[PDB]
C-alpha cells in the first residue's frame, strides 16, 4: 500500500558530513520501524520521547531522518541535554526530542587504508545551534579582535574539520553512520500512520 | 572583549584535531615499517615522521603567544605547558643543526662500533651479539675483562669529545629555555607547579632520590655482601672479600643488572624454580592462548578486555615468511585507539610474563585515552613500567600459576623456594637501582658544572666505588667516556625514570595487596579475582598527566612522597636471610681496593 522509502535513507550508498547533515523528510507512509529495530544490524538505538516499543500506534504529521557520519565515542553526544562539539556546534537536540538515534558501526564503508577525510565536522563557532539548525557557513571564525582579512593567521582558525577515518581505528574513533529520526505532531491530518 | 585562557581553549582545541591524524598517521608508518621491513616502508615512515615533526614545532612556536601568567585554568594551563617546551627550537639555525648531527652521529656509532682483543685480530665483533653474549654468559676472568676494555676503549673515546661538545650545546639550550642546565631540563619532568599542598620543585627531586636511596642501603649493602661472597666461589683470586665487586662480573656490560648472575649465587641449588615451560606446551598452549591467560588475568582484577583491533592487527606471533621483522616486546598505542602488540611470541614462561608487561602498558595507554591529547601520558616518567611490572609481579605467583590450571594443585611452595624467587627478585630489581642513582647523579653534576671537564672519568669511577660498590678494572684517564657506553647515556635519554619506576611499583603493589586483603609476606600477595584494587588502581590510571603525579600517586597510596618501605618490606624475608648468612663475613664495600694494583 503505503511502502516507505526506507531505502535511500539507511541503505544509502552517501552519507553527509555531520557539519552538513542530510535531512530527508518523509510523510504519506504506513511505516514499519520494527523491520529495523528487530534487525540486530545497529550499535546504539536510543529513543526519547516515545518508546522503543513496536510503535505500531502512532499517527505522525511528517517524519525527518538526518542523516550523517561520526566517530564512536560522539554518538554520546547525539542525545537531549548533551554538550559537546557535535551537539554545541554541529547537531543540536532540543529537549523535546520526540524521536530516536540509530548508530552502526561503518569501519567498513567510511574508512579505508590511508585515511578517509572527506567527512567534516564544525569545530568552532560563535556561539551555539538553534533546534535541528545547519550551519554551512565557511566564515573564518576569528577568536581575538584582529581581523583575518578572509585568510588564516594570528587568532584565525577554519570552521571545519576533516574526520581522520581509518581501517584500523579503534572503537572509540572509529566511523560510525547515524541516522537521527524525529517524528513531528502538528494541526495536520496525521497523514502518516502505521498498521 | 576575551581573555588569554578563551584564547588558549580555542587554539588547543585546534591543536588537538591536527595533532591527532598528524600522529596516528606517523604510527601507522613506523608500524607498517615495524611489521615488515622494506625500503619503501622506510620512505613512508620518515615522511610521516617529518610531518608530523615539522607540524608540531610550528605549533609549539605559535603556543607560546600565550603566557601562562594570564591563565588560571590548570587543565589547559598543563596542555599549554606541555605545548610550549621549545627544544632546540631555541639556537641559531647553524647550531640547531649542529647538535641534530652530533646527535646522529653519536648514535650510530654505539650501534656500528665494534671489539677486538689481541691473540685473535679476526675476533673483532659488535656490542650485539658479540659482547652481549661474552658479558652475559661467560665466567672467564680474561674473557669479560677484554671485552668490557674493549667496548670503553674502541667506542667511549670516540664519543668523548662529541659528548663533550653535546654537553655544550644541550646546557646552551637549556639555558635558552629558561633553565640552569641540561639536568635541571632533565628533572623538570617532575616539577609540579598550580596546585598547592602538591607542588613538588626540580630541586626537591634531588632530595628525594637521596633520601630513598639512604634507606635501601642496607638492604643493598647485605645483598651486595652476599653476591660477593657467592662470587668468589667462581672467582676464587679475582676478589677481595671485603672490597667491591668488577664492573666487568656483573652479568652485563655495564653491570645495570645482576639477573644474569643468578646461575652463580643461588640459594639452593638442587631445588628448581618454577618453569612451567614444559607444563605448557603440554597442554597444547600457543600464543594466542598465552593472550587470552593474560586478559583473563587482567579481568579478574576489573580491568577492560582487550579491544577486537588487538586481537586482529597485533603481531602477536612471528611471520617468519618474508619479513625481516624487528620483533621486541612493545605496546602500541596507535594514535586514535588501535592498542596493538608487537612481540614475537614463544612458548615458553619469559614469554608468558613478558605478555603481561605489554598487556599492563596497553591498559595504562587504554585507561587515559579519555584525557586531551597533550595530557595523554603517564603521571611521570615512572608511572607506565611500574604498571608494566606489578602486573608480572602478580602473574608470576605459584597462586596464579596454580589458579589458571597450569600448576598441578598438588604443589607446595617449599620454604626454599620463596628464597630463590626473593634472590632472583634482588638479583634484577635491587641491583639497578644504585647504579641507576649514580648513573643520574654524575649526569646531574655534569651537567650544572660541580665536575669540570678534566674529572668527567675521576668522579665517575668514584661515584661508582662510592655508591654502587663497584670498582674499574683497569684504570681509565680522562678520555674515556665510560658512561658513553650505555645505550641511554649516548643517545641521550634520561635514566632516573628506572630509579623511581622501581619504587613506585611496591608503593602500589603493597597498597594493592592490601586493599586485597591479603595476609603473609609481601612476595606471594596475588591481586588477581580482587575488583577492588582493580578499580582502585583504574582511578589513578584514567587520570594520565592531567593532575600532579604527586596527588597522583596519593590517590593509590595514600603517600603523597616517593616512599621505599614497601621496597624495603617486600625483600624482608631475604633481609633477614642475608643477614643470618652475612654473620662470618664483612658488609661493606672499602673503596681502597683495586683489582688492578
Ligand atoms: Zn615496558
Amino acid at each position: 500500500t503505503n511502502l516507505c522509502p526506507f531505502g535511500e535513507v539507511f541503505n544509502a550508498t552517501r552519507f553527509a558530513s555531520v557539519y552538513a547533515w542530510n535531512r530527508k523528510r518523509i510523510s504519506n507512509c504506513v511505516a514499519d520501524y520494527s523491520v529495523l529495530y528487530n534487525s540486530a544490524s545497529f550499535s546504539t538505538f536510543k529513543c526519547y520521547g516515545v518508546s522503543p516499543t513496536k510503535l505500531n500506534d502512532l499517527c505522525f504529521t511528517n517524519v525527518y531522518a538526518d542523516s550523517f557520519v561520526i566517530r564512536g565515542d560522539e554518538v554520546r553526544q547525539i542525545a537531549p541535554g548533551q554538550t559537546g562539539k557535535i551537539a554545541d556546534y554541529n547537531y543540536k537536540l532540543p529537549d523535546d526530542f520526540t524521536g530516536c538515534v540509530i548508530a552502526w558501526n561503518s569501519n567498513n564503508l567510511d574508512s579505508k587504508v590511508g585515511g578517509n577525510y572527506n567527512y567534516l565536522y564544525r569545530l568552532f563557532r560563535k556561539s551555539n545551534l538553534k533546534p535541528f539548525e545547519r550551519d554551512i557557513s565557511t566564515e573564518i571564525y576569528q577568536a581575538g579582535s584582529t581581523p583575518c582579512n578572509g585568510v588564516e593567521g594570528f587568532n584565525c582558525y577554519f570552521p571545519l574539520q576533516s574526520y581522520g577515518f581509518q581501517p584500523t581505528n579503534g572503537v572509540g574513533y572509529q566511523p560510525y553512520r547515524v541516522v537521527v529520526l524525529s517524528f513531528e505532531l502538528l494541526h495536520a491530518p496525521a497523514t502518516v500512520c502505521g498498521p | 572583549q576575551s581573555t588569554t585562557e578563551e584564547l588558549a581553549k580555542t587554539f588547543l582545541e585546534k591543536f588537538n584535531h591536527e595533532a591527532e591524524e598528524l600522529s596516528y598517521q606517523s604510527s601507522l608508518a613506523s608500524w607498517n615499517y615495524n611489521t615488515n621491513i622494506t625500503d619503501e616502508n622506510v620512505q613512508k615512515m620518515n615522511e610521516a615522521g617529518a610531518k608530523w615533526s615539522a607540524f608540531y614545532e610550528e605549533q609549539s612556536k605559535l603556543a607560546k603567544t600565550y603566557p601562562l601568567a594570564e591563565i588560571h585554568n590548570t587543565t589547559v594551563k598543563r596542555q599549554l605547558q606541555a605545548l610550549q617546551q621549545s627544544g632546540s627550537s631555541v639556537l641559531s639555525a647553524d647550531k640547531s643543526q649542529r647538535l641534530n648531527t652530533i646527535l646522529n652521529a653519536m648514535s650510530t656509532i654505539y650501534s656500528t662500533g665494534k671489539a677486538c682483543n689481541p691473540n685473535n685480530p679476526q675476533e673483532c665483533l659488535l656490542l650485539e651479539p658479540g659482547l652481549d653474549d661474552i658479558m652475559e654468559n661467560s665466567k672467564d676472568y680474561n674473557e669479560r675483562l677484554w671485552a668490557w676494555e674493549g667496548w670503553r676503549a674502541e667506542v667511549g673515546k670516540q664519543l668523548r669529545p662529541l659528548y663533550e661538545e653535546y654537553v655544550a650545546l644541550k646546557n646552551e639550550m637549556a639555558r635558552a629555555n629558561n633553565y640552569e642546565d641540561y639536568g635541571d631540563y632533565w628533572r623538570g619532568d617532575y616539577e609540579e607547579e598550580w596546585t598547592d599542598g602538591y607542588n613538588y620543585s626540580r630541586s626537591q627531586l634531588i632530595k628525594d632520590v637521596e633520601h630513598t636511596f639512604t634507606q635501601i642501603k642496607p638492604l643493598y649493602q647485605h645483598l651486595h655482601a652476599y653476591v660477593r661472597a657467592k662470587l668468589m666461589d667462581t672467582y676464587p683470586s679475582r676478589i677481595s672479600p671485603t672490597g667491591c665487586l668488577p664492573a666487568h662480573l656483573l652479568g652485563d656490560m655495564w653491570g645495570r643488572f645482576w639477573t644474569n648472575l643468578y646461575p652463580l649465587t643461588v640459594p639452593f641449588g638442587q631445588k628448581p624454580n618454577i618453569d612451567v615451560t614444559d607444563a605448557m606446551v603440554n597442554q597444547s598452549w600457543d600464543a594466542r592462548r598465552i593472550f587470552k591467560e593474560a586478559e583473563k588475568f587482567f579481568v579478574s582484577v576489573g580491568l577492560p578486555n582487550m579491544t577486537q583491533g588487538f586481537w586482529e592487527n597485533s603481531m602477536l606471533t612471528e611471520p617468519g615468511d618474508s619479513r625481516k621483522v624487528v620483533c621486541h616486546p612493545t605496546a602500541w598505542d596507535l594514535g586514535k585507539g588501535d592498542f596493538r602488540i608487537k612481540m614475537c611470541t614463544k612458548v615458553t614462561m619469559d614469554d608468558f610474563l613478558t605478555a603481561h608487561h605489554e598487556m599492563g602498558h596497553i591498559q595504562y595507554d587504554m585507561a587515559y585515552a579519555v584525557q586531551p591529547f597533550l595530557l595523554r601520558n603517564g603521571a611521570n616518567e615512572g608511572f607506565h613500567e611500574a604498571v608494566g611490572e606489578i602486573m608480572s609481579l602478580s602473574a608470576a605467583t605459584p597462586n596464579h600459576l596454580k589458579t589458571i590450571g597450569l600448576l598441578s594443585p598438588g604443589f607446595s611452595e617449599d620454604s626454599e623456594t620463596e628464597i630463590n624467587f626473593l634472590l632472583k627478585q634482588a638479583l634484577t630489581i635491587v641491583g639497578t637501582l644504585p647504579f641507576t642513582y649514580m648513573l643520574e647523579k654524575w649526569r646531574w653534576m655534569v651537567f650544572k658544572g660541580e665536575i669540570p671537564k678534566e674529572q668527567w672519568m675521576q668522579k665517575w669511577w668514584e661515584m661508582k666505588r662510592e655508591i654502587v660498590g663497584v670498582v674499574e678494572p683497569v684504570p681509565h684517564d680522562e678520555t674515556y667516556c665510560d658512561p658513553a657506553s650505555l645505550f641511554h647515556v649516548a643517545n641521550d635519554y634520561s635514566f632516573i625514570r628506572y630509579y623511581t619506576r622501581t619504587i613506585y611499583q611496591f608503593q602500589f603493589q603493597e597498597a594493592l595487596c592490601r586493599i586485597a586483603k591479603h595476609e603473609g609476606p609481601l612476595h606471594k600477595c596475588d591481586i588477581s579475582n580482587s575488583s577492588e584494587a582493580g578499580k582502585k588502581l583504574l582511578q589513578m590510571l584514567t587520570l594520565g598527566k592531567s593532575k600532579p603525579w604527586t596527588l597522583a600517586l596519593e590517590h593509590v597510596v595514600g603517600e603523597k612522597k616517593m616512599n621505599v618501605t614497601p621496597l624495603l618490606k617486600y625483600f624482608e624475608p631475604l633481609f633477614t636471610w642475608l643477614k643470618e648468612q652475612n654473620r662470618n663475613s664483612f658488609v661493606g664495600w672499602n673503596t681502597d681496593w683495586r683489582p688492578y694494583a
